[PDB]
Order: C-alpha cells, then structure tokens, then sequence
C-alpha cells in the first residue's frame, strides 16, 4: 500500500478497499 | 483513532486492516 496521510473519505475509501465486504467501522470521533 | 494515525500521520495496512472486521 502508498505511505500517504489519509482523511475526510479518503481514508474510509481505503478501509472500504481493504476491508471491501468484510466491513469495518469508522466513527467515534477523535 | 484511526483519524490521528492516518490523518495527522501515515498509517500502514495492518492499522487500517486492524480498523476491518
């Protein structure tokens, strides 16, 4: 995987690539 | 969590697979 600082969607996106359909979660804001 | 590793720093995939079911 590219070393980049991910946010806003982008870093969900990747999850949403990695995780794909096993599903992750993303929230509980810092 | 994931925000401050990723965001204010570059994550590595066994982070972001770590946030993954």
């Amino acid at each position: 995987f590219v070393n980049q600082h991910l946010c806003g969607s982008d870093l969900v996106e990747a999850l949403y690539l990695v995780c794909g359909e096993r599903g992750y979660f993303y929230t509980k804001p810092t | 969590g994931i925000v401050e590793q990723c965001c204010t720093s570059i994550c590595s995939l066994y982070q972001l697979e770590n946030y993954c079911n």
